[PDB]
């Protein structure tokens, strides 16, 4: 045997370790004490890891509900060994972190022996590539934060502090930052300062300052409060004899001043001399570390002190300027962007000095590749932009619109495409226009990726123009349409596309010659093979639609929605959502112009552009439902949704009782209404089901017409709440929840105090849908019948002997307190007053 | 006559039946909802209005059976047998300590006057058709979104202090269309489908119709 | 049937004095037959009108004093 | 034919001796073999499959007796003698009008069962150790 | 659990008879000073000022229904 | 520790509610006393069961369910009833067919009716006040009649015709009760021919 | 939301920042997930707020483009008067479809 002796799943050769007690069977006698347990689950670590889903959420409730009986002590020597292999994957590391966390709020104080055994494994999630693994690392420190407690996490991470390798130094250093964000700094604030102003080696220094630097950059404006007795830790560095703890205490700082903006200016006053004092008398990286830090200061200080430290700044950044090592240029760069956002930095100053070396040294073809150099690059430019002008950019950065790298392209649209949406195309003359129009059609024209950053910067631009775009439609348009014949299928989506985003500019420019001339054009590029082509094509039909009016528009709608019918039976997803976008528009407001016989025989069509998985097709079909029918009447349609009722699929019964709803309330809903009543008595449970969700979903949208309503489905949610199968039950008691917000101040308190004693015996149930319906309707019903009613039925519950029912008394009377706790006043009972303490209160007792 | 109406001070009006054969004093109904009534008027031979401690106005009108042949162990809940029912609830804001069914203007017609207790004195009075009481229902749930009262309190959810409010209308929010700016008179009155000084004078009628 | 016995109740002694010391197997069949024709005429021999305020006692010398408090 | 096959008022199947629900049709009919159906059944067969039948009538000779039917029956080869029941005509394959009178059932495995008619109420008794006799040898069967 | 340490007087499955009561006094002296008109109504049946009879109650919500049990 | 329900029925001014339980609980007479307080609700009866509160509903058969009467004079039970047993004989190519050549028109009842029966005609129901709660057999207690009447039914059942000649029509008891005298258990009912008149009061009989 | 369970929200003092919600996210209440009857403007804390995290969807935390609102039965019922409704971990879902 090489497989284990089951439908246990398949063991990777190197898997033949942690799961080699499998091979062999234990016939469980003779080799029993809790080693039969830990064999069992090593079991289903094997059906976690290397499962089908049905095992491996099989074998995660059973592993999360027995882990009380599993104990932290096995649980955890089989998983952790099984993370520290070589041989792991991403998707099993995160079955396994998902494992862990999901112990964790089971063995709440019972993980404090393995808390520095799950660091050492958990702690490189922090400092990982993805995001997401970022994101379960952070959470799950989070959560052995508040389940270990405090004391407990400085036991274990004080000696991970001292280590000798730096890898560890680090993540420990992030690890004590995010116990800090779950437990609150002045919790460990004492343990700050003492290992930042320990002194026997400065690695604890270091350390402890990385501590305060990574705290304020993972909590924002919450170190804000503590931010001085968080300073005056720091401020005992930039003075050691070691140059990492100076330039990590630099580091903290400009973090802490990027955390505090703008505020806290006053606790930084003892940090600006030896500032000063390492800016102006040393070079180095030191020198990059200070820079950032002044740099992230000045925008918190007053404009006295502000001018006089970016006037005496600027001179280093201009000898900087020339520098070669990369960091030192990302800091400087940054340090542009906010020594220019205030004021005393002449425009002419900046033009004469600032931005030439600038676009010397900086614009340059690396910057571009560097992704945290592309996007500082760029921001600081915007800046310098904002500052001076918008043709004193423009102008130097238009000619590099042609260059010969499409990153540097992207780059320089990026930039032109943010200046002309922030600032405004005012400044620039007709002597620039020309240059950028030319610019940005060469760079739509020639661009290999599938990026929207060239479609983005044109729009913004021809929106920027204005009507000062006029004598380029025919240099744009004879462009776009030969665009449109290629034997490669993207560029045709990249021209459709720039139709749509240039659509908007011709009807504000009185141009509807050409896109009479256009529209006409599109209509016959609608019978690509190609899915995405087509999408493209029908964005920009859309667009078109919309810029001219429907009733005026030249392939007009008698023959565009013939021809788009059998579009709608394309199962891509940008076809679908166009088409229904299209579709929807032309069936609202364009209704009179198909037969309405059509109009029935794509209403049986949009039965399934449901089953769609985009919930964005799904919720514009649904008001198409509703179109249709105030065109051709809710008689139809709704025979329709309701054959559709008995389909075994949700995603296409909810998103038709949805529908149903739609036609109830975009109609009268009496003419929905006694057919919807009508099939309730179809012995089927989806379509039972799905009358009283659409019952729901029909209360919740009509409101305050339900005054009219009430007495018709009462009996019908009366005969829904006595029937045994339980989603009955939640689908009518979240109808009574809508219901009774619905008649709220109307008068209608008796027909819910009603239901309220059919909905009342659903409390006990231990489904968690059922559970939060029936918890929903009592807090709805709160408000409608008033706190005096649910607190009759509240009461004498509250201390009941058993647990079961005194929990759930208490938690209902929880949700009416915190509903309304003013009006439980007057509604409260009489309680008499035993031996040792007084209960009447007496003061509403007597009477004038 | 015949019937008598205790209030207690906690709960409730409870009827009461006297009998001429017996001497007896047989309960015959009471009331759901705990009260804490100050004082009570009567209204016609069934319904009761009362008023109570923290600021509501209640209106407690029988069942249509309730037969009071009632001769004398185990109640509804803990109390009577026939619970009366309440056809109105409002809240007040002041405790409402005398309720009074009169006519405060002769050429007009019955209205319950109340006198608070911190120095108020208002009326509530019935409306006759349902052309009126529909008009003054749109009147102020359309103040209630176009003119929200100034410390931020929703109306609705003020005058449903302790209980919901029932089938009364707040003229008191209505009478502040007279107070507006003439462009929200105008969106208010054509979403009425009427003129804005015949709003006003509309809205003035039952006042100079009822009381001063 | 094992378990239909051990999750009802059942073969579980408990015992009512006011019948002769009667014996029963079940507490839902106990309060199940505290409103039954044996259990009333054995409060009918001691001449305690059967209400519901008499509804758990089981011991006379009880019953007997809360009789005596109504 | 099932008799406690139910189908509930929402389109689902259930046992009705068990009390058991079950969702599809597929479910019921795999229940139906099963301990909680089989022994629910026993709570509420092979010699029985195996009975050899050719369907062949013997022959009979009635004769009015007074103080008798002599059947001659070909070989059985068994050990077990034929045997009578007195049988109402209440039920029948066809169940015609004018039901009402009594049958004296003779049967016999290989072969086929006859019946004779009796209108009178009592006149003997159709019991089997009082009132029969084997001549298993010569193969003529005897009752009166 | 978090409700009870964040939103005052709610309550759990373990609450006894006292916590109960005194969270109730204590609600109901905030209203009372809260609503002018109780208070109005409680300065008419003594002879007490407002601001007696604010002081009185104010004074009355530390320990309002006795020492615990 | 825990004081048996006798004390605890000595104890409380209201010992009628006071249960088998409430003597286990942590605070007696507190939970005795909401037991008893006014206006208040009981908890629901399956807190203590092993059903889970309508399992038990298994096997017994009921009506689908029963349209209230305004929405029946619409029409639209005759219709829709139609118009299912038409799709029940479709095949799926004529299902498929009316998918793309739909015939429509098939109801298209009015909208005058529908409005009429939903704001002319329609009906309170029969509702319930705020102690009654539910319970698992409730719908099939139903038997929860009075001297001097009888009902239709019961008089079907003695063949007793309803006439107001009150000794024709009287009960057979009539004589023996004119023999041995009226109910010793109601002291003021009042049978007509024997201490009521005979055309008067001809209720059968009646507490006066 | 109310159909992933194990979201948490800030329930911290809500500020003067307006809530924004992002273009898969449009028409949501931030309570219900319902789309009908908005009525009140969402005001998340300053934490939820800050630097980079400005102008981001209150549910996804992707880029917002309008902006959010509590739906009418949430305004009745003062589910606005709780705290910043700002959905602070993703757990469990659009992780692993991350993953996948
Ligand atoms: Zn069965
Ligand atoms: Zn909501
Ligand atoms: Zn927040
Ligand atoms: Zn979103």
């Amino acid at each position: 045997n090489d497989q284990p002796s089951g439908n246990l799943p398949f063991l990777k050769p190197d898997d033949i370790q942690y799961f080699d007690k499998l091979l062999v069977d234990v016939d469980e006698s003779t080799l029993s004490p809790e080693e039969q347990k830990e064999r069992k689950i090593m079991k289903l670590l094997l059906k976690i890891k290397n499962g089908t889903p049905p095992m491996r959420k099989a074998a995660l409730r059973q592993i999360t509900d027995k882990a009380r009986e599993f104990g932290a002590g096995p649980l955890f020597n089989q998983i952790l060994p099984l993370l520290m292999s070589p041989t792991l994957e991403d998707q099993e590391r995160h079955l396994l972190v998902k494992v862990i966390d999901r112990i964790l709020y089971k063995l709440d104080d019972l993980v404090r022996p393995y808390v520095h055994k799950i660091l050492v494994v958990i702690e490189p999630l922090l400092i990982d590539e993805d995001y997401y693994a970022r994101v379960e690392g952070r959470e799950i420190i989070s959560n052995l934060a508040k389940a270990a407690g405090l004391a407990t996490m400085i036991s274990t991470m004080r000696p991970d502090i001292d280590n000798m390798d730096e890898y560890v130094r680090n993540t420990t250093a992030r690890a004590f930052a995010v116990v800090a964000s779950a437990l609150g700094i002045p919790s460990l604030l004492p343990f700050l300062k003492a290992v930042c102003k320990s002194k026997k080696s400065w690695q604890a220094r270091h350390t402890g300052i990385k501590i305060v630097q990574q705290i304020a950059i993972l909590m924002g404006c919450a170190i804000l409060p503590h931010l001085r007795s968080l300073v005056e830790i720091i401020e005992h560095g930039l003075v050691d004899e070691q140059q990492k703890v100076r330039t990590i205490s630099a580091l903290a700082i400009a973090a802490l001043a990027e955390a505090a903006t703008p505020y806290g200016i006053e606790s930084f006053d003892s940090v600006l001399k030896p500032l000063w004092k390492g800016i102006r008398q040393h070079r180095g990286k030191g020198l990059a570390a200070f820079l950032k830090a002044i740099g992230y200061l000045i925008p918190l200080m007053d404009a006295e002190y502000a001018n006089y430290y970016t006037r005496e700044v600027m001179l280093i950044l201009i000898r900087e300027f020339q520098s070669p090592d990369e960091e030192m240029k990302k800091i400087v760069l940054k340090v542009v962007k906010q020594c220019c956002g205030t004021d005393g930095v002449e425009a002419n100053y900046i033009k004469t000095e600032i931005l030439p070396p600038f676009f010397k040294h900086f614009w340059q073809h690396r910057m571009a590749l560097d992704r945290r150099n592309y996007r500082q690059l760029v921001d600081t430019t915007v800046e310098l932009a904002n500052k001076v002008g918008a043709a004193e950019i423009i102008s130097r950065i238009v000619d590099d619109l042609k260059d010969e790298a499409e990153q540097y392209r992207k780059m320089v649209m990026e930039t032109i495409e943010k200046i002309m949406g922030n600032l405004g195309a005012a400044d620039i003359d007709h002597k620039l226009e020309e240059q950028l129009i030319d610019g940005i059609l060469y760079a739509f024209q020639e661009q290999t990726t599938e990026d929207s950053v060239m479609l983005n910067g044109f729009g913004t631009v021809v929106n920027a123009l204005g009507k000062r775009v006029k004598p380029y439609l025919p240099q744009i348009c004879g462009t776009v349409l030969w665009r449109l014949n290629n034997k490669s299928a993207k560029v045709r989506q990249q021209a459709a596309d720039l139709i749509s985003r240039t659509a908007v500019v011709m009807k504000t420019c009185q141009e509807e010659k050409l896109m009479g001339h256009l529209g006409v054009v599109l209509y016959e590029y609608l019978g690509e093979e190609y899915p995405e082509v087509l999408g493209s094509i029908l964005g920009a039909l859309k667009a078109i639609v919309n810029v001219i009016g429907m009733h005026k528009m030249t392939p007009p709608i008698k023959d565009l929605l013939p021809r788009l019918t059998p579009i709608l039976k394309n199962r891509h997803e940008k076809v679908q959502e166009n088409c229904i976008d299209l579709v929807g528009r032309i069936a609202d407001r364009g209704a009179e112009y198909v037969s309405a016989r059509e109009w029935m025989r794509i209403c049986f069509e949009l039965l399934e552009l449901l089953k769609a998985h985009k919930k964005a097709i799904r919720r514009a079909t649904v008001n198409t439902f509703g179109y249709i029918a105030k065109a051709i009447g809710p008689h139809d349609v709704l025979a329709t949704l309701l054959n559709n009722l008995k389909v075994q699929e949700r995603q296409n019964r909810v998103c038709t009782t949805v529908a149903i709803a739609i036609v109830a309330e975009t109609c009268s809903p009496f003419t929905v209404l006694p057919a919807l009543m009508n099939e309730y008595r179809v012995p089927e449970l989806n379509v039972q089901n799905g009358v009283l969700k659409s019952l729901s979903f029909l209360f919740e949208y009509i409101g305050e017409m339900g005054k009219d309503y009430i007495y018709a489905v009462t009996p019908l949610l009366e005969d829904a709440l006595m029937d045994r199968d339980l989603v009955h039950r939640q689908t009518a008691s979240a109808v009574v929840q809508h219901m009774s917000l619905g008649v709220y101040g109307f008068g209608c308190e008796d027909s819910l105090n009603h239901l309220l004693n059919y909905v009342w015996p659903n409390v006990f149930e231990t489904s968690p849908h059922v559970i939060q319906a029936v918890m929903g309707a009592l807090e709805g019903l709160r408000v409608a019948i008033g706190p005096c009613r649910m607190l009759q039925y509240c009461l004498q519950g509250l201390f009941h002997p058993a647990r079961k029912v005194r929990d759930v008394y208490w938690k209902i009377y929880n949700s009416i307190y915190i509903g309304s706790q003013d009006a439980l006043i007057a509604h409260y009972p009489r309680i008499y007053n035993d031996d040792k303490n007084t209960y009447i209160r007496y003061e509403l007792d007597y009477i004038l | 006559g015949h019937r008598v109406i205790v209030s207690d001070v906690q709960e409730s009006f409870i009827w009461v039946r006297y009998k001429r054969n017996e001497n007896q004093l047989i309960i015959f109904a009471d009331d759901t909802y705990p009260r804490w009534v100050t004082t009570a008027s009567l209204l016609d031979y069934d319904t009761v209005a009362g008023a109570d401690k923290f600021g509501n106005i209640c209106v407690v009108r029988l069942p249509p059976n309730t037969n009071d042949e009632v001769d004398e162990d185990r109640g509804l809940l803990n109390g009577a047998s026939q619970k009366a029912e309440v056809i109105m609830n409002y809240h007040v804001g002041e405790t409402v300590l005398s309720l009074q069914k009169t006519t405060l203007i002769p050429g007009g017609s019955e209205s319950l006057v109340y006198t608070t207790l911190s120095g108020g004195i208002g009326i509530l009075v019935p409306f006759t058709s349902h052309e009126d009481h529909d008009f003054f229902q749109h009147v102020e749930m359309h103040l209630r979104s176009e003119h929200p009262p100034l410390c931020g309190r929703d109306h609705l959810s003020f005058r449903s202090y302790y209980f919901p409010v029932k089938n009364v209308i707040d003229g008191d929010l209505c009478e502040q269309f007279n107070s507006m700016e003439p462009n929200k008179q105008k969106n208010v009155s054509e979403e009425l489908d009427r003129t804005p000084p015949e709003v006003s004078k509309k809205l003035e009628d039952i006042r100079t119709r009822y009381a001063f | 049937p094992y378990w239909l016995y051990k999750l009802h109740g059942l073969n579980i002694n408990y015992n009512c004095e006011i019948c002769g010391n009667y014996t029963y197997r079940g507490p839902k069949a106990f309060q199940r037959h505290f409103a039954e024709w044996r259990h009333a005429h054995g409060m009918r021999c001691l001449g305690i009108p059967n209400t519901a305020h008499f509804a758990n006692v089981t011991q006379i010398e009880d019953a007997v004093s809360l009789w005596a408090k109504l | 034919k099932d008799p406690y096959f139910m189908k509930n008022h929402l389109g689902s199947y259930e046992c009705k001796l068990c009390l058991t629900l079950h969702n599809n049709e597929g479910s019921y009919l795999a229940h139906t073999q099963g301990k909680k159906h089989q022994t629910n059944l026993a709570r509420r067969v092979e010699v029985k499959k195996f009975v050899k039948i050719g369907r062949p009538g013997y022959k009979v000779t009635k004769q009015r007796d007074s103080e008798l039917f002599q059947i001659d029956y070909p070989e059985i080869a068994e050990g077990i003698m034929p045997r009578h029941r007195f049988m109402s005509a209440y039920e029948q394959r066809i169940e015609p009008p004018d039901r009402r009178w009594q049958y004296l059932l003779m049967a016999a495995e290989p072969y086929e069962t006859i019946a004779f008619k009796v209108p009178s109420r009592e006149i003997d008794k159709a019991e089997g150790k009082f009132w029969t006799h084997w001549n298993r040898e010569t193969k003529q069967f005897f009752l009166q | 659990e978090h409700l009870q340490s964040k939103y005052i007087g709610t309550g759990h499955a373990d609450t006894t008879k006292w916590e109960w009561l005194v969270n109730q006094h204590r609600d109901s002296y905030c209203s009372y000073m809260g609503h002018f008109d109780l208070l109005n109504y409680f300065a008419i049946a003594e002879n007490e000022s407002k601001a007696r009879v604010r002081f009185n109650l104010m004074e009355k919500m530390l320990q309002p229904c006795g020492p615990p049990a | 520790n825990r004081f048996t329900v006798a004390e605890l029925k000595q104890l409380v001014a209201r010992p009628d509610v006071v249960e088998m339980h409430d003597v286990t609980a942590q605070d007696p007479k507190l939970l005795v006393h909401l037991k008893a307080t006014r206006n208040s609700v009981p908890v629901p009866r399956h807190w203590c069961f092993k059903r889970k509160y309508l399992q038990g509903k298994r096997g017994i058969e009921k009506p689908p369910f029963e349209l209230p009467d305004f929405i029946k004079r619409t029409g639209i039970q005759e219709m829709r009833e139609a118009l299912q047993e038409k799709e029940e004989q479709k095949t799926m190519k004529s299902k498929m067919r009316e998918k793309v050549r739909p015939k429509m028109g098939k109801i298209d009842i009015d909208y005058q009716k529908l409005h009429d029966a939903f704001f002319k005609w329609q009906t309170k129901p029969k509702l319930t006040i705020h102690g009654d709660l539910y319970y698992e057999g409730k719908e099939f207690e139903t038997r929860l009649k009075k001297p001097g009447d009888l009902s239709d039914e019961l008089r079907i059942s003695l063949g007793m015709p309803v006439g107001p000649n009150a000794h024709k029509v009287p009960p057979p008891w009539l004589i023996a009760m004119q023999r041995y005298g009226p109910p010793p258990s109601y002291p003021n009912l009042k049978i007509p021919g024997l201490n009521s008149p005979i055309p008067e009061s001809c209720s059968f009989g009646y507490h006066a | 939301a109310k159909h992933h369970p194990d979201l948490i929200f800030c329930r911290k003092q809500a500020g003067v920042a307006i809530g924004r919600l992002c273009e898969k996210c449009d028409g949501k209440c931030v309570i219900c997930d319902s789309y009908v009857r908005p009525c009140t403007l969402v005001r998340i804390c300053d934490e939820c707020n800050y630097g980079s995290y400005q102008g981001r969807c209150v549910i996804c935390g992707g880029p917002g483009v309008s902006d959010a609102y509590y739906c009418k039965e949430c305004t009745i019922q003062e589910k606005d008067r709780d705290g910043c409704p700002k959905i602070v971990n993703l757990g469990s879902s659009k992780t692993d479809l991350f993953y996948e």
